[PDB]
RNA sequence: CCCCGGCGAGGGGAGUGAAAAAGAACCUGAAACCGUGUACGUACAAGCAGUGGGAGCACGCUUAGGCGUGUGACUGCGUAC
């Protein structure tokens, strides 16, 4: 029984979240919860949140326990960015891109 | 005799040049006015 | 030739050259083409790059700025440009000589008789201006598509008719090349076809 | 046992029961049609190499079916000439089912 | 009458794209770049359709050699002394007997040997 | 309405609806571009990256059919528009 809990715009940008993603793949959540805790990365808290929301999906809407739960499929998409200006030398003006993105996390006994 | 039956007489609809529409016209990327000089420019040519 | 009545069962001699003639297929094309051609309005236009809305100043100068030179920012080639050959509006109606339209009418005229589409009847009419009864009287006749001619517009059948959507009425003088090939049978009274015979030559 | 014979300007080396890919043949199908032109016979260690052709050499076929090949496009390309054109072809075959190998 | 073209062109660009299903990079995603590549891809086959027959020719002229020699024979006698035999077996069926028959390649010697002596 | 979360954002259920993969960043949702999964290839190998030949592997078959599909070791030729 596959559950799902997703982060969407998030304000970090898809390279940076997926450095943590591939730490935890195929993980159990317990053993994926404490590698979460100690990854000195801003989008290890990030991830760590929406893993936590899908164990509580897992086992309030589907009575799953967190015992068995492994990460089965974790993925970070490309978000919206938004642009914005910022003025360099001589006038000059660049377009500054602050990436989202778009986290996925599936847990499941099986 | 029906409005979706008649015909025009054979070869009295020729159908016109079309310039400068790929290489298969044979017409295309010169539109059959050579290189360059004034007869290849928009508008060229001399007086009679 | 005989044009045989449908109801009182007498021929009526009809000048040969008129209703007796061959099918002039190329002659008859180019006439209906001219026709749909005199129909069209064309009313419509664009905007060169003369009429768009807007300055003539140069977007950017010639060189130095590493770009496509510029010169107006109508330019057909840019967005909201204005169009290379925009359209006015222009007249569509083509000449058709004289003896070219009516050698055309004979030509659909004979061909009608040949293919006993032209059903000819001393008179049609009917009492009140009211499209039941017309109605009924084509389903006697076995007609549901169909141009009635006839020598004088009768205000009654032409109100009874009106609202028929396969059925139209038209004076003598009235006929049209695309109405005669349009309709699945013609039917004229014997005064139309007496008076297409003289337009007719 | 197997034989050579040509057909269609080219060669085969053909035994019983095997179908073999000729060039179109004006046969219809399921007829028979008989190759006495027989380059060579051989079997089990017996040999027969002819001069022209093997004489009493004949193999009998059954046509099985007509068709035509994969397409295959022709595609000729000159550059900075603005020059080029393309064309498909399917080869017709005919498919022949050797029946037997008379010596 | 304005006429989009959308619909048209992505048929006409998917053509092109779908005959360079398995190119690298960007031959096989771009249009611009698969273009080239696929009437590059096109001038090659017809090419190599002719040269096909060269170097099957060139393989079964090389396997008879080898078989030949097996025998005591080259290449070049053993070539003119078929034909001097009246032996008309094309050279995709030698390559073919000198690798599946070897006894049936030796009775071809033995016949080339003869109309040379 | 319930659950995770910062009385967040966002999400998972529930419910509405013909449809929620119509959820307001809302008809359809192409391409570039970026990912996850699977099959195959790839760490002694030199170049417009394909093409001709071609083993092996995977898979669909049919079924002893010996075909199709994906991949492409190795090799001939080959300097884009
Ligand atoms: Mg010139
Ligand atoms: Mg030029
Ligand atoms: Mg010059
Ligand atoms: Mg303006
Ligand atoms: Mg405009
Ligand atoms: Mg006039
Ligand atoms: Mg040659
Ligand atoms: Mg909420
Ligand atoms: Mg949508
Ligand atoms: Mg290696
Ligand atoms: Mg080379």
């Amino acid at each position: 029984m596959e559950t799902i809990a997703k982060h969407r715009h998030a304000r970090s940008s898809a390279q940076k979240v997926r450095l943590v993603a591939d730490l935890i793949r195929g993980k159990k959540v317990s053993q994926a919860l404490d590698i979460l805790t100690y990854t000195n990365k801003k989008a290890a808290v990030l991830v760590k949140k929406v893993l936590e929301s899908a164990i509580a999906n897992a086992e309030h809407n589907d009575g799953a326990d967190i015992d068995d739960l492994k990460v089965t499929k974790i993925f970070v998409d490309e978000g919206p960015s938004m642009k914005r200006i910022m003025p360099r030398a001589k006038g000059r003006a660049d377009r500054i891109l602050k990436r989202t993105s778009h986290i996925t996390v599936v847990v499941s006994d099986r | 005799m029906r409005l979706n039956t008649l015909s025009p007489a054979e070869g009295s609809k020729k159908a016109g040049k079309r310039l400068g529409r790929g290489i298969g016209s044979g017409l295309g990327k010169t539109g059959g006015r050579g290189h360059k000089g004034q007869k290849s420019r928009s508008g060229g040519g001399v007086r009679r | 030739m005989e044009l045989v009545l449908k109801d009182a069962q007498s021929a009526l001699t009809v000048s040969e050259t008129t209703f007796g003639r061959d099918f002039n297929e190329a002659l008859v094309h180019q006439v209906v083409v001219a026709y749909a051609a005199g129909a069209r309005q064309g009313t419509r236009a664009q905007k060169t790059r003369a009429e768009v809305t807007g300055s003539g100043k140069k977007p950017w100068r010639q060189k130095g700025t590493g770009r496509a030179r510029s010169g107006s920012i109508k330019s057909p080639i840019w967005r909201s440009g204005g169009v290379t050959f925009a359209a006015r509006p222009q007249d569509h109606s083509q000449k058709v000589n004289k003896k070219m339209y009516r050698g055309a009418l004979k030509s659909i005229l004979s061909e009608l008789v040949r293919q006993d589409r032209l059903i000819v009847v001393e008179k049609f009419s009917v009492e009140a201006p009211k499209t039941k009864l017309l109605a009924q009287k084509l389903k006697d006749m076995a007609l549901e598509d169909v141009l009635i001619i006839t020598g004088e517009l009768d205000e009654n059948l032409f109100l009874a008719a009106r609202n028929l959507h396969k059925v139209d009425v038209r004076d003598a003088t009235g006929i049209d090349p695309v109405s005669l090939i349009a309709f699945d049978k013609v039917v004229m009274t014997a005064d139309a076809v007496k008076q297409v015979e003289e337009m007719l030559a | 046992m197997y034989a050579v014979f040509q057909s269609g300007g080219k060669q085969h080396r053909v035994s019983e029961g095997q179908t073999v890919r000729l060039e179109k043949l004006d046969i219809a199908t399921g007829e028979t049609v008989e190759f006495a032109e027989v380059l060579m016979i051989a079997n089990g260690e017996e040999v027969k190499i002819g001069v022209p052709f093997v004489d009493g050499g004949v193999i009998k076929a059954e046509v099985v079916a007509h068709g035509r090949g994969e397409k295959v496009k022709i595609v000729k390309f000159r550059r900075r000439k603005h020059y080029r054109k393309q064309q498909g072809h399917r080869q017709w075959f005919t498919d022949v089912k050797i029946t037997g190998i008379s010596a | 009458a304005r006429v989009k073209r959308g619909v048209i062109a992505r048929a006409r660009h998917k053509k092109i794209l779908k005959q360079a299903k398995g190119y690298y990079g960007a031959r096989s995603r771009v249009y611009r770049v698969a273009f080239q590549a696929v009437i590059k891809a096109g001038q090659y086959a017809y090419r190599d359709r002719r040269q096909r027959k060269r170097q099957f020719r060139q393989l079964w002229i090389a396997r008879i050699n080898a078989a030949a020699r097996q025998n005591g024979i080259s290449y070049s006698k053993f070539i003119n002394g078929l034909k001097k035999a009246s032996v008309e077996i094309d050279r995709k069926i030698l390559a073919d007997i000198a690798v599946f028959d070897k006894v049936a390649f030796t009775a071809l010697v033995e016949k080339a040997k003869a109309a040379l002596a």
